[PDB]
């Protein structure tokens, strides 16, 4: 037998963030997202605790897709009738809904979970620079 | 855009005779002027809107909250409050009447509560048709048809989501676009509307500036009598 290893258990500390999601992309956004949401590089992570940290992204509508995917590549949504796949395109995402693509590129890039319902609601995807989250004197860090 | 709004009750059905030879059926609609209660502008409230108090009762019949509100706001205490989307042109606690907001014979829409029919099976409810009764065509012969989508596993194994089944029917809000107005009577505080209102006789039918024709008005006289003896 051997040493249990240590774990933290309702031992959660969670400081904010703020990143300005003005020229980055997507995807290499999202990962950091969600790595930062989950608490990943905590040097202490325990796999069922939310150890992670809260995030708040701004300037929404100014995130870039490389390439022609913003004529080219489709978001889709279906209610549970028939005929309803409502079916937009990136172009229309960065105009329409910008912090819903963020929201939902973070969201699929966690786990088939419990928390992952609750993780995901630490992340505030304001579209604009302007917020009303100044309260919680949020740090702020380049690019994550 | 500048939609213009007023309630009233409707009071009944009957017709009147117009010049281009024509008998036109008629909804009266008794109005009691109202009262803006509140005002949404665009930039504070993120829209636009106005609240209109109506349907005045005593004090006594009425909550303490609501006519703490009304005797904070200056106003007259009202059984009714409800208001309307993108009515601009109106400040705080005036009386609107329905003189003061509609042309003689322009067009109007008419919002009310329909008349709650029960409990109403699916071919009243969806104009469904009946199975044939001739030849002894088995005792359901009055149902919603083959609700079937598709047998087995690969096809839908279900019944789709918004189906047409029975339910309950009635007693939800409808309205009628284009109807005109025919004529008022300040005398009454009265207003006469073309066509047929939905809602029980005693309801209460909110008019409103027809949206697919705003400003257009077609006059339409009466028919004064010439025959006496
Ligand atoms: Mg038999």
């Amino acid at each position: 037998k051997t040493s249990m290893l240590t774990k933290e258990q309702a031992n959660k500390r969670r400081q904010w963030y703020i990143v300005d999601a003005a020229g980055l992309v997507l995807g290499k956004l999202a990962v950091k997202a969600a790595d930062l949401i989950r608490g990943k590089n905590k040097v202490d992570f325990t796999p069922n605790q939310d150890c992670g940290d809260y995030l708040i992204i701004i300037n929404s509508d100014q995130v870039v897709l490389t390439g022609n995917k913003k004529e080219n590549e489709f978001w889709y949504h279906h209610s549970q009738y028939i005929g309803g796949i409502k079916k937009v395109s990136g172009r229309d995402m960065l105009k329409k809904q910008s912090d819903k693509l963020v929201y939902n590129a973070v969201k699929g890039m966690l786990p088939d979970n419990r928390l992952s319902r609750r993780w995901i609601t630490k992340v505030h995807v304001f579209k604009g620079d302007k917020h009303n989250m100044e309260a919680q004197k949020p740090t702020t860090l380049n690019w994550s | 855009m500048e939609i213009r709004g007023i309630f009233g009750v409707k009071v009944g059905m009957s017709q009147v005779f117009t010049t281009n030879n024509e008998r036109l059926p008629i909804t009266v609609i008794y109005c009691e002027p109202n009262q803006v209660a509140g005002v949404k502008t665009e930039a504070k409230d993120k829209y636009s809107a106005t609240l209109l108090s109506f349907d005045t009762v005593e004090n006594k019949k009425l909550n303490k909250p609501q006519q703490g509100f009304f005797e904070k706001n200056n106003l007259k205490p009202t059984k009714h409050l409800q208001e309307i989307r993108n009515m601009t042109g109106f400040e705080m606690g005036q009386q609107i009447t329905p003189q003061n907001l509609f042309q003689v014979g322009e067009y109007v829409d008419v919002s009310a509560i329909s008349k709650g029919r029960g409990f109403t099976g699916a071919i009243k409810r969806w104009n469904f048709k009946i199975g044939p009764l001739g030849h002894g065509a088995g005792y359901p012969h009055r149902f919603q048809g083959s609700v079937q989508a598709g047998r087995g596993g690969a096809s839908a194994q279900r019944v789709f989501k918004g189906k047409k089944m029975s339910g309950h029917y009635g007693h939800e809000k409808v309205t009628v676009q284009n109807l005109r107005i025919v004529g008022f009577d300040e005398a009454n505080m009265l207003v006469l509307v073309s066509g047929a209102i939905a809602g029980p006789e005693g309801g209460v039918v909110l008019i409103r500036t027809a949206k697919k024709k705003p400003g257009v008005v077609k006059p339409i006289e009466l028919a004064v009598q010439t025959e006496k003896a």
